[PDB]
């Protein structure tokens, strides 16, 4: 600032000027910003009558353009990003001329040996880049921050303004400058303050420790604080799986200044931050889409076949049983979950019971969906040692005294939870579940909390026979051994048969044989477009079939093997509705309504 | 045996054994610093 | 224990253990084979 | 080194805005007279104490400036940053132009505004002999007069303050019209750096302090001096001003003691809550985090838990970071400063008759056929079952509390069981009836609910004192408490809920608890029979698990089960497959009303006291004792349920009132429990089909 | 001047006597032990292990005699049973 | 593993079974145990050495400790007319160790 640039300076910043006049993504981004801000600022001003100004750099591009700037930011980023930011600083004022703050970096790629677990985060290479995955463990409350604080002199109406830097803003160990806050003027008047002509910003630390799958079993864990700056802090929350990239900086001086041991106090400032996915995670997937991906999507969807294909390329791992994994395939498309107006919402996820002989995958398909929903989370059911898979426990020792954390359901909050052993998971959960299944609200009423939280989410049974075994000439209901309300709560119950055979048991053999001897990827992206662009509204054509429908079963079924309910009318309208989603119809048609009562033929007889 | 070690013989080098229990945090000390005066604007260096 | 034998009667077959509390919600590999030991004590067939 | 503290300077001018205060406060008609005026004549009358200051009128203040070509130098895109300078000097106008007292003091006032007066009166006196004295010293007002001021040293403005003032916002219709200012924001929403604005924030206000006296100004006495000195206190903490700063003794050698005077300490009332997110709002994933709330003044006690408003009020910064080491220096802890209060579900206590009200429920009244038509309108969105939701309705009117004059009181209120089995909702009548229930409370079987049907205790984070929380039934009072799976309760439960039935309160005598704590509350049950639906083959009291004496509790018990049938399963499918094709109801010659106007009917309706003529009084015990003597002597085999007791006739007689007073009748006829004994009959008659 | 500044790792272990050879009538006594710059994450909690080392003396903040010192030993090399477990 | 108070300092303490891995460890009433202080006996006479995997240590310490156990048959009275299984409640295998 103060100080005159040396070439050390100048040159790293016009070097830094002919990689982005080479590579112009960079240079169309920060301009793809302010187009986006002045339209909203048009929008904002000119009919009532932003992006958090930071770009990723792909590592890629330096390497083979500037070998010794990229062991430069790497190796001693305190003296080569302060730089680049001041070039981009200036480059967003030659793309823009339009009348009239800072402009920041971030990074993505491979770092070498620099990426490495907190394990083996150590007191070797502080000041070097680093990128760190781990669990987000725990988040501090969003502080604000000062920066410049404003004053008012009422003697004469001037205003005054002072500025405060510290150890968090440069990467640089600047000189403190302890200023203090003025509450009189340099000729002695009195002040007051105005409190939002300040400018302030939000601080935060996360505490991330080493990915349990990794780590070395048996060991402790073993963590690292992150300061994360005004952008980044929306997006983590503890338990997610995260990857950061900073400064490992080790800043004060304790011990050898002021007086007596423990070392400097070591921590990473955050540049840039993702989620990411893995197994049984509180994110999705979330898959981008190109253009092109769509343009499949579309070729396929006005064909008369695709669902007998897709609900087959599910699993070829296993033999048979596409009546059922047509279901599960619904169930990731689900409803259209409508909310009416000055009245209680209304369910859309459909929940499914898995049962059958003790021979069967039901155990193995859901390792199908854990591996390849958008979002879920698998449970034992027994086992769920918390308050279950929904509530927690709640005390602090931490500066406020309270604090709150989620079970299994609270986080999977709209896609799939894989419960299996079904029948073992006591009492104490399944009517916790009545409360869930039709009503999607959790509630606790502890000593301190009175609340009410969210838990719009689906759910796969797998269960036992009771019996060991069991076969259709065993009346068919009490080898269902659970009350007879979960029996409605969940939607459709399927029971497989393995009674031994040898015709359909004969080609088994060279199946497996072939299997130790359309595809998973395309399908997510084409769920996640299904489900966020199309919500089917129903049709005439299509409405009266679960009239003539569900009305018959009640005369019929009631005489016959299985109970018919109200709850089981609305189960024909998100059938047909997520086979609308499969169609990527606009509207419900009749076919859907045929192929609902289908799936309820095979599922009750 | 740590039940034999004494005041006798200390800052000898000794042999011991037993089990770790603990391990701790990989704390960070210093082996150069460079330091500054905020009012000379002078510049030294120390080494440990 | 009935806490116990639901894990194993799952990493048997599909050599993970999920696992649900609210804390983490881990899915780790078990990686096993087992060799294990076992009595005909109460063959005799009754009900209760 | 003026480089430090440089100048600076922006487009607001506050030494001429507070040139158009003073018009405005003046110069406004288009709502006695000059309504601030004569709203400060009743300052000056002494009879109210606080001043609501409301942008709806700046806006169109500025209209007729504007239009007439004079300039507005707008106040409210000022105001709504800001708002601690305005508010300091707003009321600074307010002193400078108001009217003389009228009504002459008295005995029977506020020890203050006696305080007050005589400061007031003594600070005109010192002007009086200083003016006289200067005069007197062998020799013009302005010039005179600045020399008396200047001399002199007073009593400030804000210390004889007689009244505290706030603001409220502009609803957004005055946004549109002559098309910002209060988005109701989430408390994730707010992004730290809205600090210093006035913004509107709604959630549920989980927890609130006690009101306490928290002071803004401490006065001291010195002897020796006879002066006062006054420390204003402005942070959590203050120091005591012990070594006396009087401008007699700082020219003095001895350098005398002082003493606090604590009624000469200017306070005000404080209070403070949590607001918790409203849950909707919350995004997939995440927690409802809270805020902290800070009040001051004659708003206090307008908030109260467990319900759900608007708060608008100025959101600022206070000085705190953490514990020294888990910093990264010059952070804040965050505060909102409240300012004024609406709030969704109103308080029933507040009813009052005014221009606007009456022709709501009037208009209501008019259709006729009132019973029904609410009856049905309670959540129209469920199939038919109309003498559940009609007894409902009754619920909420629930009768008349009565003392006996002589140390005796019987529940004036209505205890509900709605059994049934599967597919037959329920919840979503059970959250209906909580939406539509101000104060209205719902729970569920197990878990927390040991503590969560009884008082905790807690050491109370912001004061050193122990509090009792509230439990469901007692978070919920003089209200609806929604009680589901009920079953699947246990003993601890029932034995809490069966004492709250029978009586208004609770008792409790464990560890730090010795208390008995007032319920009331309406209990409004679902449950399920053994086998989730009925069996046939099993008489009732065997079907049923809940014993008999918890069931005599309920009022009325709903056998509210499903058979399947031809003809009318297919209206409910159309109803549910119109009902979900979109959000609207039926196309019946009929409107479902508006839950709001309901509640207003509702809150005139509890204000009626109904009396029983002795022409029923003779009926409803003849009734009685013939279904009492059926009761007893025939229904005691197969299907027979129960007895007939002396608190079934209690239950006629309270919804009798209840029917009454939602005809709005000061008398209790005949026709009214003919109708009473038919929904305690028709509860059970579903059992034959 | 962090960012021209070379910084090490050192650990904190404690070692206590074996369970198995202890006196009856009380609990096992232990020493607080570190190590410093390769010799780090070299061992793991529950192995069986022989230290040479510097039995050496500091000062601690307690809360004791009435002057009074607390041994350490600084490791200056490790060596184990060839894995434990 | 578990605390000790003074400097909030953590050990070990073994089981008797450690304490006596030379020599040997005398029980008595050896039927009035629970789970846990089942399990350890069980586990060091089938095997001599007594895992931990707990409060992040992982071990096998040695028990190679020799017992003399002393037990009260269920109701005092021997009852000579059925055999020591059935008289005590102890099952075989842990009895045959
Ligand atoms: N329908 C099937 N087709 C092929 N393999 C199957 C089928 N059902 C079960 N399996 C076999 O069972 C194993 C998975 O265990 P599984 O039987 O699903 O356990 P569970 O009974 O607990 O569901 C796999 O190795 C798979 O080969
Ligand atoms: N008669 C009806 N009219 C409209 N909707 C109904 C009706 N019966 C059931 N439903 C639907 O079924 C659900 C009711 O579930 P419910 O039976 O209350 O659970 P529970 O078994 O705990 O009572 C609601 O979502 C509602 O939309
Ligand atoms: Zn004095």
């Amino acid at each position: 600032t103060f100080f005159a640039p040396d070439a050390v300076f100048g040159d790293r910043v016009r070097r830094f000027q002919e990689f982005l006049d080479t590579f112009t993504s960079y240079r169309d981004s920060v301009r793809s910003i302010q187009v986006y801000n002045s339209n909203n600022a048009a929008n904002y001003n000119d009919d009532q009558d932003i992006l958090p100004h930071r770009i990723i750099i792909s590592l890629d591009d330096l390497r083979e353009f500037d070998r010794s700037f990229w062991s430069g930011i790497l190796v001693e980023p305190a003296y080569f990003i302060p730089p680049a930011e001041k070039a981009l600083t200036d480059l967003a004022d030659s793309m823009d001329d339009v009348p009239h703050h800072p402009w920041k970096l971030s990074f993505k790629g491979s770092f070498g040996a620099h990426a490495l677990s907190p394990r083996t985060l150590t007191a070797q290479h502080l000041n070097k880049l680093v990128s760190v995955e781990g669990i987000v463990t725990k988040t501090s409350l969003v502080r604000p921050k000062l920066i410049r604080s404003v004053h008012y002199a009422a003697k004469t109406g001037r205003f005054h303004y002072r500025d405060y830097t510290d150890a968090t803003t440069t990467l640089t160990t600047r000189i403190p400058t302890p200023a203090i806050y003025p509450t009189e003027d340099t000729e002695g008047n009195k002040l007051t303050t105005e409190y939002g002509y300040s400018t302030f910003i939000d601080h935060q630390r996360i505490t991330v420790q080493e990915m349990p799958e990794m780590a070395p079993a048996g060991q402790l864990p073993r963590s690292i604080d992150v300061i994360l700056d005004d952008d980044l802090v929306d997006k983590t929350k503890p338990g997610d799986r995260v990857n950061v990239v900073g400064v490992f900086k080790s800043l004060g001086a304790g011990g050898m200044n002021q007086s007596n041991l423990i070392g400097f106090k070591t921590l990473i400032l955050g540049n840039t931050v993702y989620p990411l996915h893995a197994r049984s995670t509180g994110v999705a997937a979330r898959q981008m889409l190109t253009d092109f991906d769509i343009r499949n999507i579309n070729k396929l969807s006005k064909k008369k076949d695709i669902f007998d294909i897709l609900s087959q390329s599910l699993a070829p791992s296993i033999y048979g049983h596409d009546h059922i994994k047509k279901a599960i395939l619904l169930m990731l498309m689900g409803g259209v979950e409508k909310n009416l107006e000055n009245g209680s919402h209304l369910r859309g996820d459909i929940n499914i019971l898995m049962v059958g002989d003790p021979s069967t995958a039901k155990s193995q398909l859901l390792r199908f969906v854990l591996n390849t929903a958008s979002l879920a989370i698998a449970t034992t059911g027994r086992g769920s040692s918390g308050v279950g898979l929904t509530a927690a426990v709640t005390t602090d020792r931490e500066t406020g005294e309270r604090r709150l954390e989620a079970g299994a359901m609270v986080l999977a909050d709209r896609g799939v939870v894989c419960i299996d052993e079904f029948d073992k998971m006591t009492d104490v959960d399944r009517v916790a579940i009545h409360e869930v299944m039709e009503q999607q609200t959790v509630t606790i009423a502890k000593a301190g909390i009175h609340t009410t939280l969210n838990a719009r989410c689906s759910v796969i049974a797998a269960a036992n026979p009771v019996f060991g075994q069991y076969d259709v000439n065993r009346d068919p209901h009490q080898n269902i051994a659970l009350p007879d309300s979960l029996l409605s709560r969940f939607d459709l119950l399927f029971v497989v048969t393995d009674d031994i055979n040898e015709i359909r048991d004969r080609s088994i053999s060279e199946h497996v044989l072939r299997t130790h001897r359309v595809t998973i990827p395309f399908l997510r992206k084409y769920v996640q477009y299904a489900k966020e662009r199309v919500i089917p509204q129903l049709t005439q054509e299509a409405i009266n079939v679960i009239v003539k429908n569900y009305t018959d079963l009640r005369n019929d079924d009631n005489t016959k093997k299985s109970p018919i309910t109200a709850r089981t009318l609305e189960t024909l309208i998100r059938l047909a509705t997520a086979h609308a989603k499969v169609r990527l119809s606009k509207t419900v048609n009749k076919v859907d309504a045929k192929v609902a009562a289908n799936l309820l033929r095979f599922a009750l007889l | 045996p740590l039940r034999d070690l004494d005041s006798e013989h200390v800052s000898k080098i000794v042999r011991l054994s037993g089990i770790i229990i603990s391990t701790s945090v990989l704390s960070s000390r210093a082996t150069y610093l460079s330091i500054m005066c905020r009012n000379c604007r002078h510049t030294t260096s120390i080494t440990i | 224990r009935d806490e116990d034998r639901v894990a194993i009667h799952e990493a048997m077959e599909q050599q993970t253990i999920s696992i649900a509390k609210a804390g983490i919600t881990t899915v780790l590999n078990s990686r096993t084979s087992v060799l294990a030991a076992a009595n005909p004590i109460y063959g005799r067939y009754d009900d209760l | 080194m003026s480089a430090a503290l440089p100048s600076i300077q922006l487009p607001v001018d506050y030494n001429n805005l507070f040139n158009e205060i003073t018009d405005f406060l003046v110069t406004f008609k288009q709502d006695k007279g000059p309504k601030y005026m004569a709203m400060l004549q009743k300052v000056a009358n002494r009879e109210l104490n606080s001043v609501i200051i409301d942008l709806d009128d700046i806006l169109q203040y500025q209209n007729e400036k504007f239009l007439q070509g004079t300039q507005a130098d707008d106040l409210v895109s000022a105001i709504q940053q800001n708002a601690n300078h305005f508010t300091e000097l707003f009321c600074r106008a307010i002193d400078n132009n108001m009217p003389l007292p009228t009504k002459e003091i008295d005995y029977k006032d506020d020890v203050l505004d006696v305080i007050l007066n005589q400061r007031r009166l003594r600070n005109e006196r010192m002007l009086s002999d200083r003016t006289n004295e200067i005069r007197s010293e062998n020799l013009m007002n302005d010039a005179l007069r600045e020399v008396v001021e200047d001399e002199t040293e007073l009593f400030p403005p804000n210390l004889t303050r007689r009244y505290f003032l706030y603001f409220k916002p502009l609803s957004q219709n005055c946004a549109r019209r002559y098309r910002i200012s209060s988005k109701p924001l989430s408390v994730r929403q707010i992004k730290g750096d809205f600090l210093g604005q006035l913004i509107t924030v709604r959630g549920i206000i989980t927890r609130v302090s006690d009101v306490k006296p928290a002071v803004e100004v401490i006065a001291y006495t010195c002897d020796q001096c006879g002066y006062e000195v006054f420390q204003e206190v402005n942070s959590r903490t203050f120091t005591p001003l012990s070594e006396c700063t009087s401008e007699e003794c700082s020219q003095n050698q001895t350098k005398g003691q002082l003493f606090m005077s604590t009624r000469a300490s200017k306070f005000s009332a404080f209070q403070e809550c949590k607001i918790q997110e409203l849950s909707q709002q919350v995004p997939v994933g995440h927690i409802p985090r809270s805020l902290n709330i800070h009040v001051n003044g004659t708003l206090v006690r307008s908030l109260s838990p467990g319900d759900i408003v608007d708060v608008t009020g100025i959101f600022l910064p206070a000085p705190y970071t953490g514990f020294k080491a888990l910093k990264a220096g010059l952070l804040t802890e965050t505060y909102l400063e409240a300012q004024f209060v609406r709030q969704h579900k109103k308080k029933f206590a507040s009813f009052s008759l005014t221009s606007d009200v009456e022709e709501r429920v009037m208009e209501l009244i008019t259709s006729g056929d009132v019973y029904n038509r609410l009856a049905k309108s309670i959540a129209p969105e469920i199939y038919g079952n109309l003498d559940v939701k009609k007894a409902l309705l009754l619920l909420l009117v629930g009768g008349v509390d009565k003392r006996v004059g002589d140390g005796m009181k019987i529940r004036g209120d209505i205890n509900v069981c709605l059994m049934g089995d599967p597919g037959v909702a329920k919840s979503q009548l059970l959250k209906a009836i909580c939406k539509i229930s101000p104060r209205g409370v719902y729970t569920t079987g197990k878990g927390s609910s040991g503590v969560g049907l009884t008082a905790a205790v807690m050491k109370d984070p912001v004061t050193d004192e122990m509090i009792l929380e509230g439990g469901a039934l007692v978070l919920a009072d003089n209200g609806i408490c929604c009680i589901d799976e009920f079953d699947k309760m246990d003993e601890s439960d029932r034995t809490a809920i069966h004492e709250v039935m029978e009586q208004q309160t609770i008792s409790i005598s464990k560890a730090g608890i010795n208390t008995t704590l007032n319920a009331r509350t309406s209990i409004l049950a679902a449950a399920n029979p053994l086998y989730g639906r009925y069996n046939p083959r099993l008489s009732p009291l065997d079907n049923i698990n809940l014993p008999a004496a918890l069931l005599s509790r309920f009022d009325i018990l709903f056998l509210m089960l499903d058979i399947p049938s031809r003809d009318d399963d297919e209206k409910l499918a159309e109803h549910v497959t119109y009902v979900h094709m979109h959000n609207k109801q039926p196309d019946l010659d009929f409107t479902p009303v508006e839950p709001s106007k309901m509640r207003e009917y509702i809150a005139y309706a509890k204000t009626k006291r109904p009396v029983m003529s002795e022409a029923v009084n003779d009926y409803v015990v003849q009734a009685y004792i013939r279904l009492r003597q059926d009761s007893k002597r025939e229904m005691d085999s197969k299907f027979s349920f129960g007895q007939a007791t002396p608190r079934t006739l209690l239950g006629i007689i309270r919804l009798s009132q209840a029917l009454a007073k939602l005809r709005l009748a000061d008398m209790v006829d005949i026709d009214d429990v003919e109708e009473a004994l038919r929904l305690v009959r028709v509860s059970k008659e579903s059992l034959y089909q | 001047i962090h960012e021209s500044s070379k910084f090490i790792d050192q650990q904190f272990l404690k070692l206590q006597e074996i369970p198995e050879l202890v006196p009856v009538g009380e609990m096992p006594r232990n020493l607080t032990m570190t190590c410093d710059r390769y010799l780090t994450n070299k061992v793991i909690p529950g192995t069986r292990v022989t230290i040479v080392g510097i039995y050496s003396i500091y000062n601690s903040k307690n809360g004791s005699g009435v002057a009074i010192r607390t041994p350490y030993i600084k490791i200056l090399g490790i060596q184990s049973d060839v894995e434990t477990s | 593993v578990r605390k000790d108070p003074i400097t909030k300092e953590w050990t070990l303490e073994g089981g008797a079974l450690v304490l006596a891995d030379k020599g040997v460890c005398l029980i008595d009433e050896f039927d009035k145990m629970n789970d846990q202080d089942r399990t350890s006996i069980h586990e060091a006479m089938e095997q001599q050495s007594i895992s931990i995997s707990k409060a992040g240590i992982v071990t096998t310490l040695q028990a190679r400790c020799s017992i003399i156990a002393a037990a009260n048959p269920n109701g005092g009275r021997y009852n000579s007319t059925l055999p020591l299984a059935q008289n005590v409640s102890l099952t075989e295998p842990i009895l045959s160790r």
